[PDB]
RNA sequence: CUUUAAAUCCUUUAACGAGGAUCCAUUGGAGGGCAAGUCUGGUGCCAGCAGCCGCGGUAAUUCCAGCUCCAAUAGCGUAUAUUAAAGUUGCUGCAGUUAAAAAGCUCGUAGUUGGAUCUUGGGAGCGGCCG
């Protein structure tokens, strides 16, 4: 008798074949174009994105005018729209399984720092995510998995206790500076 | 090194008459030239290896071994191919894989799965396919699911064209050879089916012999 | 099936019953004899002393002798020979110490060249014997 | 198959079987576009339209040939009633 | 500073805290499945490896060591109970001539299954026969 939570779930899944070459290599070529980890990372993106499909699907195994199905649906295509991964133009329930992994990928925080031009590396981009540098409207970030939404995405800047936003210097450089100082004193 | 013909097939696509391979297949008129494939069937097409497997004889004098060289071959919008060729060496064993598997080429027919929008992905209806023991199956499938397979059918199904199928197999699987004939057979009954789609009754084209006559009876007699 | 009726189910009941008792891996899986012929109860792992080491040799196509020790339970108290795996170990192992048996793989069977012989030893007197083969620990005398 | 923007996504249309109504397929040599000619409505000459027939293999296999031809010369009005 | 019954944990924040970042990432493998050396040395059916096939008999691409390599990565390997793969327990959905499998044959009570047939059609209208 105890108030406890035992609510867990596993967010990746495991291929049923483990060693071939093909998307061994795809998953390679994803991880070097986007500046990811290791294969948990693809793994529990393509599970979320099957878990999607899984939904999309059991949406559309019932019929038209279903209230129920209207609502799921539209919920659905609101929360797809508001990620930013399907556009406002095209918002139908049939749309949902045109979609690719890359897509997904790409509202990385870590990806769209990159492409916004603050970061000039990917791997510079992870690492300064890390670093507690980043604000997003007025709060900071030190996790590269998280997924923007399509709103806030003007509200991206460096902190104000950070020193390329302004402010205190480094620690290596007021070392720099202190031993300047004692060697010139 | 410049191709001459043989029948009067290779005289009507060499002298710029036949505007493509369809009316080919449409007049269901054998191919037996595999440079024909070479002229209408541009750098789209792609070649692979399934399985290189040698078989043997008896004698007094030991085990004369001759390779078996199975090839397939596709372009990656339409059409497919299958190629079994079992000579000496395996270069060329090889070489006339390739050459039958540019022979016999069928298309195949793409569907849809319950909703009718956009560009085909899947098998249009299920077809099955049979030798041997193997009994390939293909079941349409939802949008974006991929190739649901063994490996050689799923490479067979990308260099078809069609993006997402669900299969189920029975029998010694382990035999390449049936097996890849099963599928093969099972991706060339697409069309040898009726549906609702082909009930308007066609009118009959006149044929390209008819109407190139002209020309073959005075080049080559 | 061959009973297509709508209002039999019992008979289908006893046929799918009796065929599946005619199975050898659902008898040998939920019949108590089984269960009784093995040694360890069920255990996965069971622990025992040794009290002789004898070598035993190989099959057909391969020739060696394989180095092999008879280990006496705790747990039960039946005569069961073991087998050392890897190369240069039975100098570790010795008269009267305790040894941790386990199962080798194939779920109670003998195992490819060694005729006669089902189980292995992983742990001898409380120390693993990876690392007494890599020599990251000592055996305490 | 017709489709929601009115384009026919067809690559070719396959043809029918005139005798049996089914399909000839891509690698079927057992099948013939059968052409048959008409009279000249005056005397006995030749007009140059055609009357064309088709025919698949099964029909021939079974050997059901003849049968055919006759029932669609006869519904097109080249052999007589009475034949 | 904060937290809390008072603490520890977390967040915030002064002074410290890195260059061969020694502030050192392991675990099982490299013949086939099964991704990855015909590299170099030693014993050369002994030692051993090997879930299966097999590899060791004097140029071992499988043993024991070095280098290189590949798989996941704060994680990885082994044993046992179990599930999918098993369309090898088959209701969807097995097989019974020769591979495992039709009682020697007939009758027969329980059990299962069971031939046809009993009510049609129209009207005013929504409109240029039918929803």
């Amino acid at each position: 008798p105890v108030a406890r939570s035992w609510v867990c779930r596993k967010t990746y899944v495991t291929p049923r074949r483990p060693f071939e070459k093909s998307r061994l290599d795809q998953e390679l070529k994803l991880i070097g174009e986007y500046g990811l980890r290791n294969k948990r990372e693809v793994w529990r993106v393509k599970f979320t994105l099957a878990k999607i499909r899984k939904a999309a699907r059991e949406l559309l195994t019932l019929d038209e005018k279903d209230p129920r199905r209207l609502f799921e649906g539209n919920a659905l295509l609101r929360r797809l729209v508001r990620i930013g991964v399907l556009d406002e133009g095209k918002m139908k329930l049939d749309y949902i399984l045109g979609l690719k992994i890359e897509d997904f990928l790409e509202r990385r925080l870590q990806t769209q720092v990159f492409k916004l031009g603050l970061a000039k590396s990917i791997h510079h981009a992870r690492v300064l995510i890390r670093q507690r540098h980043i604000r997003v409207r007025k709060q900071v970030v030190n996790i590269p998995s998280f997924i923007v939404r399509l709103d806030s995405q003007k509200h991206i800047d460096f902190s104000l206790r950070s020193p390329y936003g302004g402010g205190r210097p480094g620690r290596v450089k007021r070392k720099n500076a202190k031993k300047g100082q004692g060697g010139a004193g | 090194k410049e191709w001459l013909p043989v029948t009067k097939l290779g005289r009507l696509v060499k002298d710029m008459k036949i505007k493509s391979l369809e009316e080919i297949y449409l007049f269901s008129l054998p191919i037996k030239e595999s440079e024909i494939i070479d002229f209408f069937l541009g750098a789209s097409l792609k070649d692979e290896v399934l399985k290189i497997m040698p078989v043997q004889k008896q004698t007094r004098a030991g085990q004369r071994t001759r390779f078996k060289a199975f090839v397939a071959i596709g372009d990656y919008n339409g059409h497919v191919g299958l190629g079994v060729k079992c000579s000496k060496e395996v270069a060329t064993a090889i070489r006339g894989a390739i050459i039958l598997a540019k022979l016999s080429i069928v298309p195949v027919r793409r569907g849809y799965w319950g909703n009718k929008i956009g560009k085909p992905h899947t098998v249009p209806c299920k077809v099955t396919g049979r030798c041997g023991s193997v009994l390939v199956r293909l079941i349409p499938a939802p949008r974006g699911t991929g190739i649901v397979s063994a490996p050689v059918p799923k490479k067979l199904l990308m260099m078809a064209g069609i993006d997402d199928c669900y299969t189920s197999a029975r029998g010694c699987t382990a035999t390449l050879g049936n097996f890849a004939k099963a599928t093969f057979d099972a991706i060339s009954k697409t069309y040898s089916y009726l549906t609702p789609d082909l009930w308007k009754e066609t009118v009959f084209t006149k044929s390209p012999y008819q109407e190139f006559t002209d020309h073959l009876v005075k080049t080559h007699t | 099936g061959k009973c297509r009726g709508l209002r039999t189910a019992r008979k289908l009941r006893s046929h799918r019953r009796d065929q599946k008792w005619h199975d050898k891996q659902y008898k040998k899986a939920h019949l108590g004899t089984a269960l009784k012929a093995n040694p360890f109860g069920g255990a996965s792992h069971a622990k025992g002393i040794v009290l002789e080491k004898v070598g035993v040799e190989a099959k057909q196509p391969n020739s060696a002798i394989r180095k092999c020790v008879r280990v006496q339970l705790i747990k039960n108290g039946k005569k069961i020979t073991a087998f050392v795996p890897n190369d240069g170990c039975l100098n570790f192992i010795e008269e009267n110490d305790e040894v941790l048996v386990a199962g080798f793989g194939r779920k109670g069977h003998a195992v490819g060249d060694i005729p006669g012989v089902r189980f292995k030893v992983v742990k001898v007197a409380n120390v693993s014997l990876l690392a007494l083969y890599k020599g990251k620990k000592e055996r305490p005398r | 198959m017709q489709n929601d923007a009115g384009e026919f996504v067809d690559l070719y249309v396959p043809r029918k079987c005139s005798a049996s109504n089914r399909i000839i397929g891509a690698k079927d040599h057992a099948s013939i576009q059968m052409n048959v000619a008409e009279v000249d409505k005056v005397t006995g000459r030749f007009n140059g339209q055609f009357k064309t027939y088709a025919i698949c293999g099964a029909i021939r296999r079974m050997g059901e040939s003849d049968d055919s031809i006759l029932r669609l010369a006869k519904a097109d009005g080249i052999v007589s009633k009475n034949f």
